[PDB]
């Protein structure tokens, strides 16, 4: 085994921080803090972060560095029976890349829309607005920026549902094209160039959040937003759904077991201290979500106090924050064009490296499993991103938000919880915390503390089971803004998630069938790792 | 407390073979990577081999690789070093050193066991007494001595009056010539105590199981 | 392998002086992988300092460690009688886990002339066919000593065997044993056997003597 390496420890650290620090940090965590008790919510968030989140982060990073192989081969060597975990994680990342890059396309479309002297989401007079336009959010009316997003950027109103996708928006197809060009030319030559490009796509978000914070805190009414954001209401942490929300946010915010950390740590020097790296980058993604919460809510308090808009209306998660509420706040402050440009460039750079992560997980896993691809990386990556583009043209249609919202709901989440549960079982129970502690000792020089072993062994599977149970309990059929998705759309989304999950027991059974002996010998032969 | 007791080790012909074994107790042996560390007669410490906590990562030094084989018995808390094709310069005292955390060195060491690799033959000590010159025994103190000549291999256990006295006693390092060791010892004692009462050197040589007590006489 | 050279090889330090000994690696050791061990004469080494600065368990607080890169140092502030040992640096960062040469710390004391003592061969050796006269020098300092075996005024350089003790813990004295090994023929061929120890306490030697007829 002779493989390339990062060409610098800071390239690894910035790649992992870039992948981890997603838009979920900006548009999800602050909403949860506000909704789920303010600063009190950091007690659940911090507990679930410590017992279960960082353990699985450190676990996948140590596995990836030890095995020096991608997801498919790492999982096929640690527990051959569970080689299906590698295919599951790769296929999950493959589905995630169809929808996730649309958010970056929207970010670039707003960035390119921002160059006008007056920002087009400022006003209700424009042709795409209805008589129900009002300048800012109101009950039973649409804001000017909501009108702009739904009716000019998306044109979502001209589509009658997921079945009626309508015509391609070619400005959006061109923005998704530019997204995939930046991804291609960042991932074709491999970590040699990806590790350099993340010096921008992982450091610009902090270079923006700094000034976006200085601005937001110097706006009249920012302390009111900070109060709404962090006022402690400790009764809130006595509810189980608060803890489930904290754990789901932790798990998906870090992304432990998504296959990306294997693909990256695979390129570490074998004796690199992955323990410090796991701690450093887990802290940096939690603190980045926290600081982003101030960046957001300072401006949300500015809206609630100055623009005369109710706080319950603007404080929202997901696209309707960064593409509707926050631009509607930006358009009302001096040098609005500048804040618009940097804000949407920040969103694009929060997304870009997060998509590099998934794409690099797929490319490393397949190039490690198939040498034919390893020698032809530039051509495989061109075929891959051309596939992504031609599928993503569905998202670039008028009804494309319904395709985005469906894939976003079902692609990854149910399945990735199931995969990471089986990863925690395979490592901690079948392979062993003893063997894995020996492997970590041999790499970094000291065995993992008893805290980490008890976590990996007992807490992390119960942690993922708690998440999955409270994620299935709150299941409700998919709806988006008074549009109830047809039942066949939910069936298709369950086929997506199930196709991701079925790879685990399908490959398990195929392995069990293809190995000779009686059942005890088949299990033994498929349980012994590859070096033992 | 943690105690490590290296055992085996003795005279071996060059080209021969031996198995050192270390019994570890007082700790969860299964958790800790163990090393074997030898030390030449020149007090040069040299690390020999390492075995990880469950025997999955075995590291050897360039001077012993291919020849030695470290192994581990987590069921019994026994550590082994098989040694094959021993050669003269493998003669050393072999300590067992616990060393799980690379950043905290070898925290606990055993007593070590000596390996003599040489072709010379086991030979019993031709112990002699030594009596002072015939003049004058006084005084106020007189020296009496023991000359453990011709034994092989090291060590010998030499004590005086069954170790009853250890002050004023020197035991000189054995020195090797003709492939036979010579060791000597000398006491100073007050002439009030000898020849007025018995003073004797007690010598033992484990390789021959010899045990002789010679009491010195003025003539 | 990362050969670690320690300087000085030996150092005499009277109690009270502040001493430093340097372990120089050929290759850059991590600052958390160089350790120091104290081997007392006749006992297995103890971990003394780990990670270049950390006193191990039960190490008196007068020791310290410093340095990084390829030059490290163990320092003693107020040397005491207990510091008589050999100190070995070690790098744990990469296999082979090379130990360095070791620096021997020796106590310094005022001089003492050797207590020169002579023994003629016992009857057992005489009947056994050989002869070995033994000269003991039970206490002296410094270690720098010479014994001449003088036979009827002749000087004998061959057939002489020397042993030195390690420095005594109790009083920092050294000691020596010198033996002149001869056959019965050579023993009887000469009448007088004498040994002369010359030592730094005096330019004149110290003598003990017998004639073979005694
Ligand atoms: C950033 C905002 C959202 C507040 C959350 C703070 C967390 C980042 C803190 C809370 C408790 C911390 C954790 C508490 C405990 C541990 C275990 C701690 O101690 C050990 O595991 C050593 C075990 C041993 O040596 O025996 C080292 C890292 C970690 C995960 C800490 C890293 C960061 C944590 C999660
Ligand atoms: C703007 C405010 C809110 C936060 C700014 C903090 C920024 C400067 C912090 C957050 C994450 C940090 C990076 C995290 C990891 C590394 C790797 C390390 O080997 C070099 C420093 C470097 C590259 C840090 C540079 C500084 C950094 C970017
Ligand atoms: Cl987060
Ligand atoms: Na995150
Ligand atoms: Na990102």
């Amino acid at each position: 085994d002779e493989r390339e390496t990062w060409s610098g420890k800071v390239d690894f650290l910035l790649s992992v921080i870039g992948f981890a620090v997603d838009l979920a940090n900006v548009w999800r965590f602050p909403y949860l803090c506000y909704k789920n008790g303010g600063g009190a919510f950091l007690v659940p968030y911090g507990i679930m972060l410590a017992v279960g989140g960082i353990p699985l982060f450190y676990m996948e990073l140590a596995l990836g560095q030890h095995n020096r192989k991608g997801a498919i081969t790492c999982w096929g060597r640690l527990v051959p029976l569970f080689k299906g975990i590698g295919y599951a994680v790769v296929l999950i990342a493959f589905y995630v890349d169809f929808y996730y890059n649309v958010i970056i396309a929207w970010s670039l479309r707003f960035f390119f829309a921002s160059f006008t002297n007056s920002l087009p989401w400022t006003s209700c007079n424009n042709i795409w607005n209805t008589p129900n336009c009002r300048p800012f959010e109101s009950q039973g009316f649409q804001s000017a920026a909501s009108e702009y997003f739904n009716r000019y950027i998306l044109e979502l109103n001209r589509s009658e549902g997921i079945h009626d996708l309508g015509a391609i928006k070619w400005d959006m197809a061109l923005c998704l094209l530019i997204v995939y060009l930046i991804c291609y030319f960042s991932l074709w030559k491999g970590i040699s160039t990806s590790g350099k490009v993340v010096w921008f796509t992982a450091l610009f978000p902090y270079a923006a959040l700094l000034i976006l914070l200085i601005r937001g805190l110097t706006l009249p009414g920012s302390f009111l937003g900070i109060q709404y954001y962090l006022t402690p209401n400790f009764s809130a942490i006595y509810k189980a759904e608060v803890w489930a929300d904290a754990a789901t946010q932790v798990f998906f915010s870090l992304g432990p077991g998504f296959g990306v950390l294997l693909a990256y740590a695979s390129y570490n020097k074998y004796h690199n201290n992955v323990y410090k790296d796991a701690l450093l980058t887990s802290f940096i993604n939690s603190a980045t979500s926290f600081i982003a919460g101030f960046v957001i809510f300072s401006v949300l308090g500015y809206m609630a106090h100055t623009l005369g808009v109710r706080i319950e209306d603007v404080a929202t998660e997901g696209p309707g924050l960064v593409f509707v509420v926050y631009p509607a706040a930006i358009a009302t402050m001096p040098a609005s064009t500048f804040w618009a440009l940097i804000f949407f460039m920040m969103l694009a750079t929060l997304g870009l490296d997060s998509s590099f992560g998934g794409s690099e997980a797929i490319i490393t896993a397949l190039s490690d499993e198939f040498p034919k691809i390893k020698r032809n990386r530039e051509l495989f990556v061109a075929g891959l991103f051309s596939l992504y583009f031609v599928v993503g043209l569905a998202s670039c249609t008028q009804g494309g938000f319904y395709f985005f919202h469906l894939l976003d709901r079902y692609a990854a989440g149910y399945s990735i919880l199931v995969a990471v549960f089986f990863e925690a079982i395979a490592v901690s129970w079948i392979y062993g915390t003893n063997r894995f502690s020996e492997d970590i000792r041999d790499m970094i020089g000291f065995p993992p503390g008893r805290y980490w072993q008890v976590c990996w062994r007992f807490v992390a599977p119960i942690f993922l089971l708690f998440i999955t149970v409270y994620l299935l309990i709150g299941y409700e059929p998919l709806t988006y803004a008074d549009y109830v998705y047809p039942s066949w759309a939910n069936a298709l989304g369950w086929c997506i998630a199930g196709s991701s999950v079925v790879m685990i027991p399908a490959v398990a059974i195929f392995k069990l069938l293809s190995t000779p002996g009686s059942l005890r010998q088949r299990f033994t032969i498929l349980t012994t790792p590859w070096r033992d | 407390e943690v105690q490590l007791v290296e055992s085996g080790g003795g005279l071996v012909k060059p080209g021969g073979s031996l198995k050192l074994s270390c019994a570890a107790s007082g700790f969860t042996f299964s958790s800790y990577a163990m090393s074997w560390v030898r030390q030449s007669p020149e007090k040069r410490l040299e690390w020999v081999a390492e075995i990880s906590s469950g025997g999955r990562y075995i590291y050897y030094s360039d001077t012993v690789t291919g020849r030695f084989t470290i192994s581990r018995d987590n069921a019994r808390n026994i550590l082994h070093l098989e040694m094959s094709s021993l050669r003269s310069e493998d003669t050393a005292m072999y300590y067992c050193a616990r060393g799980e955390v690379r950043q905290r060195g070898f925290d606990y060491w055993g007593q070590g066991t000596t390996l003599t690799v040489s072709s010379a033959k086991t030979t019993a000590p031709s112990v002699y007494p030594l009596a002072p010159v015939c003049g004058d025994t006084t005084g106020s103190s007189v020296t009496l001595g023991c000359l453990v000549k011709g034994y092989f291999p090291e060590p010998v256990t030499l004590t005086w009056n069954s170790g009853s006295l250890s002050s004023g006693v020197h035991t000189f390092p054995a020195v090797l010539q003709s492939d036979l060791y010579t060791l000597s010892s000398s006491v100073t004692v007050t002439s009030s105590t000898w020849p007025s009462q018995s003073i004797t050197c007690n010598v033992a040589h484990p390789a021959s199981s010899t045990k002789v007590d010679k009491k010195i006489e003025p003539r | 392998e990362n050969v670690l050279t320690q300087s000085p090889a030996i150092m005499s330090t009277s109690p009270g002086e502040k001493v430093t000994m340097t372990c120089r690696a050929s290759s850059s050791v991590g600052s958390s992988y160089l350790h120091w061990y104290q081997q007392k004469s006749g006992a297995s080494p103890k971990l003394w300092i780990y990670s270049t600065s950390n006193l191990a368990s039960g190490v008196p607080a007068r020791f310290s460690g410093s340095g990084s890169g390829t030059s490290y140092s163990l320092t003693i502030s107020s040397v005491e009688a207990e510091d008589a040992a050999t100190y070995y640096c070690q790098q744990f960062s990469g296999y082979p886990l090379t130990f360095g040469s070791g620096t021997k710390l020796e106590m310094k004391r005022a001089d003492a002339a050797p207590t020169v003592s002579i023994f003629p061969p016992s009857s057992e050796q005489l009947t056994s066919g050989g002869a070995s006269v033994v000269c003991f020098l039970n206490n002296f300092y410094p270690k720098d000593i010479n014994v001449k075996w003088k036979i009827d005024g002749s000087e004998r350089q061959n057939g002489v065997l020397n042993s030195w003790t390690d420095q005594d813990s109790k009083d920092s004295t050294y000691s020596m044993s010198s033996t002149l090994t001869l056959t019965k023929d050579e023993y009887e061929r000469h009448n007088s056997y004498t040994c002369e120890a010359t030592h730094k306490t005096s330019t004149s030697p110290i003598v003990k003597s017998f004639n073979r007829n005694e």
